[PDB]
RNA sequence: UCCUCGAGGAGGAUUUUUGGAGCAGGGAGAUGGAAUAGGAGCUUGCUCCGUCCACUCCACGCAUCGACCUGGUAUUGCAGUACCUCCAGGAACGGUGC
């Protein structure tokens, strides 16, 4: 069960709880994120919840694209191209995935406009050091993991590994 | 003295010398030559003042009612 | 000879609404009043505008002329409006 | 007599409209109403120091509408016939 | 060239200078009011009577019309009456009426009155309004108002005349003189009313008269009022005698040659007779058929010589000829004694040749017999041969 | 209830000195006496003059046929 | 003639700019003689202004045209 | 009326360009002047032209930047046009054909 | 058509107006217009220091009134 | 308190703003399922306390039950079921196949214990201390079995579902 | 009433659409820059003059309220919402009148 054009022009599209245009993709269990085109850009939020993706990469260039859910899922990978596919995206919930090392937040960081990461229930966020990595490898993310970054919290970002 | 209703004093004025001056700033005095009902103005050899000072000689010139802010009969 | 939006405007009369005019004043609060011309007569009123001089008034009275738009809740956009 | 005629009568016509905000927008006339309601399709619209954008349809007002411009091939003198 | 054919469908005329029937109305000089009456009317053909009386009419002479129930009388007195009115018109002189036409009844001078309004419809003569045992206030102001035709009763028209109502003026005042079922108005009943009513009347003035039936005292008594009428009945011109018996049986084609020898062989149809014949070669098989059947037969036609068909009828006259067939020809003209039967074998595509044919035997006062075979072909000379036998009574 | 057409022709009866503001000009305003109306609210003001109240200046024109399409408020002055 | 321009895009999403420089996205359910527009769950971009129904009047309208499916 | 009323006000001042086929200037809210042959018009001012010529002036608004340069005036050609009445501020009938 | 506005409620109360150009007035009404009109009898109009001037009985236009705010209850 | 589609969430910090916080909120559970709407008010009667409503029950119970004392923003908010019904969810809606309930309250009627067994789809029937419920399907017979075991349905007594026996 | 060839048939004058819209961002300083894009003294170097941004000074252009960031602090409350505790500092944003 990809996801190809037929299967986005029979999904379900409505308004979210943030009056934002979202299309429901879940319950399709896609293994690849593809044949975006078929939207035109014409959603805000992107609902791929419950799938089997492995990578997120593939997508075309969306400027309308700000939030993406890709939780219960197994992404271990992220696309190096992602900031210029999506130079609005400023929400992504990656929670429940298959990130392991804190290497693949290293292509997260094109993303200027992207202040709202969540990378929680992940064997990454496990790691020694995780959330002071994540800040310092993005600094525009305000809000990780559900809280607030603060100063404490960018200056020790900014004194260890300089 | 008695009340005149405004078009027939726009009907009286025509071929005296006037000035009707616009919402923009600008007015044009000439002998007035034709006035509708709706309004409107029709002069011939018209000259433009624009902030006090002379522009220069038009003739026949039209203006509408919805630029025209005051006219003042001279 | 009434139109369709003057049917739903008049329909919504009696819930917390808010009616932003073209100089960017936003009057809230329950329209007490909707005539056929867009005259929005609302009872204790909120004047939230584009300035953001937030005030709360016992009466206000906004004119269909100088009226840019209607921020309408849902509850109407469902039924009889389903044509 | 009727400029509204004249006008419903030019469809299928390649043309461009000026509004009074310096927005250009240039296509091929397919519905004219009483109201000047121009709906046009594929349609390319430039507005004042902005980037021109391609749009497959575009519905503008009669009173947004500033100028018209119009071909030099257009039949002007056997389209006023009422 | 078919002149002759209008008078021989059974219209007897008689008189002095009678004009020519018209085919149509399109063509019988009448006005643009009267043919748009009688094309809004529906009348597709005219009436023999109507044909007889309109030309008549027109010319400015006395006509005396005589026909069945229900021809037209009231159409052909009112049609070229106003088509006359509006070719030639004349000043609406005041109570003067331009004609004057007479009924017995109130209920016939109302329909009168509608015929004639109904002739002259989509124009501005309007006639008369007036009948007996009405108010006379009304009919009073309805004539002084204009009056073009007087139709009423002689009764008003006494009554009018009277009080100085309605009366005929001596220079000019009326030209025609219409006589509704004037069969009643001869009787002793309307004979001083009718006779005050002609005898008030303009010099120069046509008078028309129209019945069913006719008597003789009512025809001498209505002839002395006119000035050289024009009678105009049925049948008379170009009719069959009335003192020859003649007889029609609807036989086929091949079996007239049969029931020529059945009444040849059986009846007493074999001398004496006179057969006419369509060709002159079936005359002469016809002819040697006799002479083959123990019958002595004569033949004259085109086709024989002048000598032969001399002594044929030398033969025919004298005795020696028990039968004698003869073409058209020999139809009309031929007065012989000996001829007392005319059988009539192949009937003619005209009327005039079988009148012609059934003429020749019986003449002078004596008595004749006409036999003549009818087959299928022969369809539409079958209204001609039923108007002759109801013209000559058979 | 008082109307605004019968203060106009009280106004104008009267014979009072009455001010006339512009619509989206507060700078410079008219003053004079009406002396007739009509139904599209047209003031014939006799010397009349035009007031500026940034220069503090005054112009007299005289006979002036004002428009009710520009008068956004009047006021009647006692000068 | 007709007048079918605005009832084909009756139920569909368009986006409509004002004459202040706004443009409000939303559903065009119906229409009238003014050309009211009733944009149900309307979105505001000039940022993004969370504003749902939205009647604006026909005054304020400028050009309108089409932004994707019906949902 | 209609057609006295058109003919004898000052509607005939657009009726003189149409049948004599005569050159009149057309000064615009947007600071633009179109010189041409008025060849329809209407009750509500809606000009038809043919063969227009507009001439207005424009600043380079913030072109290059510090505080040393001037506006310029431009001129441009239409070989048929049509503009509304709303827009029309001025229209001066000028013999200028000739 | 012609419907005049819902005014009745409002009539001898003390209420705010507003025009255009950013004015303000205070007064109570005397009346109502089927044209927007609103006569303001003992209006006194907000200046740009802030001082309050009693302009009398004035009349607002309806074509330049922005919003009207009444300050009794009604 | 009965399970519903709506949970709500309460003791969070009032200190962000009232449209971070719902999508916050909308973030979060739709790590569970599908969130049709977010209640979130910030005055003083409803400060510092929100509600999500879902499409499913069930997703809304494994929401409450995971991100039960979770921290958020710093607060750890408390989840629990809503007391009425929302407006949305009204406005939307208007082993072995058999298994053996005992302990079962005698007040509850067939409608308390139909509106119980909606967690799982479409039953045959139902009969009535102990009961039996028999589903079409066995997976979802088991699924029954399994989720009933012990449920929080009438407090003052424990209910136990067993499968039946041949 | 029409058709055929006398005839036949049957709305530019107050709340929506002919617009009341257009235009310009205070002054000064031997302040700084036009990589490839000004002219003149007929390249390059220099001098002069009608287009911005950054800082400084006078008049942080001024006052207002809304959104927003830091610290402290209060509320533990079951609802369908312009917006929601208070104190102090900073002012990146919006519009209102001068």
């Amino acid at each position: 069960v990809k996801l190809t054009a037929e299967l986005i022009e029979q999904a379900a599209q409505y308004t979210n709880a943030v009056r934002d245009r979202e299309l429901d993709l879940r319950g399709y269990k896609i293994p690849v994120i593809e044949n975006l085109g078929a939207t035109l850009d014409q959603f805000d939020a992107i609902d791929f919840s419950d799938n089997e993706i492995r990578k997120l990469d593939g997508f075309p260039l969306l400027r309308r694209l700000k939030t993406l859910l890709v939780n219960n899922n197994r992404i271990c990978r992220i696309g190096e191209g992602l900031d210029q596919a999506l130079p609005c995206l400023t929400e992504l919930i990656l929670t429940n995935n298959s990130l392991v090392e804190l290497g693949d937040l290293d292509p997260l960081a094109s993303l200027k406009s992207l202040t709202y990461l969540s990378i929680l229930r992940n064997p990454v966020t496990n790691k020694k050091h995780y959330r002071l990595y994540v800040i310092y490898k993005v600094p525009q993310v305000r809000v990780l993991d559900f809280q607030k970054v603060k100063l404490k919290e960018r200056q020790e970002a900014e004194k260890m590994f300089k | 003295s008695l009340p005149l209703n405004p078009k027939p004093f726009l009907n009286g004025l025509t071929g005296k010398p006037v000035m009707v001056k616009l919402k923009w700033g600008m007015e044009y005095k000439g002998y007035l030559v034709s006035v509708d009902g709706y309004m409107n103005m029709q002069l011939a050899n018209t000259e433009e003042y624009i902030d006090g000072a002379l522009s220069g000689h038009l003739g026949e010139v039209l203006i509408r009612c919805n630029n025209v802010l005051y006219i003042r009969g001279v | 000879s009434i139109g369709v939006p003057i049917k739903v405007l008049h329909e919504a009369e009696g819930h917390i609404v808010t009616c932003e005019t073209n100089t960017g004043e936003v009057y809230r609060g329950k329209l007490i009043e909707a005539e056929d011309n867009m005259n929005c007569q609302m009872s204790n009123i909120t004047v939230t505008y584009r300035d953001g001089r937030v005030a709360q008034l016992e009466q206000v009275y906004i004119r269909g002329s100088k009226i840019r738009f209607l921020i309408l809740p849902d509850m109407l956009k469902n039924a009889p409006m389903l044509k | 007599m009727k400029l509204v005629r004249f006008l419903m009568k030019l469809s299928h016509e390649t043309v461009t409209i000026e509004l009074k905000n310096g927005t250009q927008v240039h296509g091929t006339i397919t519905g004219v109403d009483v109201s000047m309601n121009t709906h046009l399709k594929a349609v390319k619209m430039t507005l004042k120091n902005r980037e021109p954008v391609q749009l497959e349809t575009l519905s503008i007002r009669g009173n947004n509408i500033r100028y018209f411009i119009l071909p030099d091939s257009l039949p002007l003198d056997t389209l006023l016939v009422d | 060239v078919n002149v002759f054919r209008l008078e021989m469908e059974g219209i007897t005329v008689k008189g002095k200078g009678c004009p020519k029937p018209i085919k149509s109305w399109v063509q019988c000089g009448i006005s643009m009011k009267i043919l748009n009456s009688l094309k809004k009317h529906g009348y597709e053909k005219p009436t023999p009577i109507q044909t007889q009386a309109i030309p008549a009419i027109m010319s400015g002479r006395d006509l005396i019309g005589i026909a069945k129930t229900g021809s037209g009388k009231t159409i052909a007195f009112l049609l070229p009456m106003f088509r006359h009115i509006m070719d030639q018109r004349s000043l609406e002189e005041g109570e003067g009426p331009i004609a004057v036409i007479m009924t017995p009844t109130r209920e016939l001078a109302l329909q009168i009155t509608k015929e004639c309004k109904k002739f002259s419809k989509t124009l501005g003569l309007r006639v008369v309004c007036v009948y007996g045992g009405t108010g006379i206030s009304e009919q009073i102001a309805e004539l002084k108002r204009g009056a073009e035709i007087i139709v009423c009763t002689p009764g008003r028209m006494i009554d009018m005349l009277a009080a100085n109502s309605g009366r005929v003026t001596n220079l000019r005042r009326v030209t025609y003189v219409v006589l509704d079922e004037a069969d009643r108005m001869f009787d002793m009943g309307f004979e001083p009313q009718v006779m005050r009513i002609v005898d008030n009347v303009r010099p120069d003035r046509q008078t028309v008269m129209f019945s069913a039936t006719f008597p003789r005292a009512m025809e001498a008594l209505a002839r002395r009022i006119l000035s050289k009428p024009i009678e105009v009945q049925v049948g008379g011109r170009s009719v069959v005698c009335s003192d020859v018996e003649q007889q029609v049986i609807v036989i086929e084609e091949e079996k007239k040659f049969l029931k020529l020898l059945e009444l040849l062989g059986h009846y007493q149809e074999s001398g004496s007779v006179i057969i006419f014949v369509d060709k002159q070669e079936h005359a002469d098989g016809l002819l040697k058929d006799l002479m083959r059947a123990s019958y002595p037969c004569m033949s004259l036609h085109g086709g024989i010589d002048q000598y032969d068909r001399d002594s044929i009828i030398n033969d025919f006259k004298n005795g020696t000829c028990k039968l004698l067939v003869a073409t058209s020809v020999a139809a009309r003209g031929l007065d012989v004694k000996h001829l007392i039967l005319v059988v009539n074998y192949s009937c003619p595509n005209h009327y005039e040749d079988y009148v012609h044919r059934a003429g020749r035997t019986g003449r002078a006062g004596n008595k004749g017999y006409a036999y003549t075979f009818i087959t299928e072909d022969q369809a539409r000379y079958a209204g001609d041969i039923i108007k002759a036998l109801e013209l000559s009574g058979t | 209830m008082v109307q605004p057409i019968n203060l106009i022709f009280r106004y104008l009866q009267n014979r009072s000195r009455i001010q006339v503001w512009l619509y989206e000009q507060v700078n410079m305003r008219i003053e004079g006496c009406i002396i007739g109306f009509d139904e599209y609210m047209n003031l014939v003001l006799d010397d009349a003059e035009e007031i500026h109240s940034k220069t503090k200046s005054r112009k007299q024109l005289g006979r002036i046929m004002l428009k009710g399409d520009n008068i956004t408020l009047l006021q009647s002055v006692s000068n | 003639g007709k007048s079918s321009k605005m009832l084909q895009h009756i139920d569909y999403r368009m986006r409509c700019i004002l004459q202040d420089g706004r443009i409000f996205i939303g559903t065009f359910k119906a229409f009238d003689k003014h050309m009211n527009l009733i944009l149900c769950d309307c979105d505001e971009f000039r940022e993004k202004r969370v504003l749902g129904l939205v009647l604006l009047r026909g005054e304020n309208l400028v050009s309108m045209t089409v932004e994707g499916p019906p949902p | 009326r209609e057609e006295e009323e058109f003919n004898t006000g000052p509607l005939s001042v657009l009726t003189q360009s149409v049948k004599n086929n005569t050159q009149v200037l057309i000064n615009c809210r947007n600071n633009k002047k179109l010189l041409g042959r008025v060849k329809a018009f209407d009750r509500h001012c809606n000009m038809v032209l043919e063969n227009v010529k507009e001439m207005w002036t424009e600043v380079p608004k913030s072109g290059k930047g510090k505080k040393k340069s001037k506006p310029v005036n431009k001129d441009r050609y239409i070989s048929k046009m049509f503009l509304r009445g709303d827009s029309v501020i001025v229209v001066l009938r000028n013999p200028l054909i000739a | 058509k012609a419907h005049p506005p819902e005014l009745k409620k409002f009539m001898d109360k003390k209420l705010s107006l507003k025009l255009n150009g950013g004015r303000h007035v205070q007064g109570i009404l005397r009346g109502f217009d089927p044209f927007m009109n609103l006569v303001i009898d003992e209006c006194v109009e907000m200046a740009t220091s802030g001082q309050q001037n009693n302009i009398g009985m004035v009349v607002i236009r309806g074509n330049s009134i922005i919003m009207l705010e009444a300050l009794e209850r009604v | 308190i009965r399970p519903n589609h709506t949970i709500y969430i309460n003791n969070m910090n009032d200190k962000i703003k009232k449209e971070e916080l719902k999508r916050s909120l909308y973030a979060l559970f739709s790590q569970f399922g599908h969130v049709v709407d977010i209640v979130a008010l910030k005055t003083m009667k409803m400060r510092g306390q929100a509600f999500v409503i879902f499409k499913e029950l069930g997703s809304s119970t494994n929401a409450l039950r995971q991100l039960q004392g979770f921290p958020f923003y710093g607060k750890p908010m408390r989840i629990q079921y809503a007391k009425t019904d929302s407006d949305i969810i009204s406005k939307m809606r208007g082993p072995n196949y058999i298994l053996f309930l005992n302990n079962l309250p005698e007040e509850t009627n067939e409608m308390m214990l139909s509106m119980l067994f909606n967690q799982f789809p479409g039953f045959k029937e139902v009969r009535l201390d102990i009961a039996f419920v028999e589903f079409e399907n066995d997976g979802q017979a088991g699924a029954a079995r399994d989720a009933l075991q012990g449920f929080k349905i009438t407090p003052s007594h424990a209910m136990k579902i067993t499968y039946a026996k041949k």
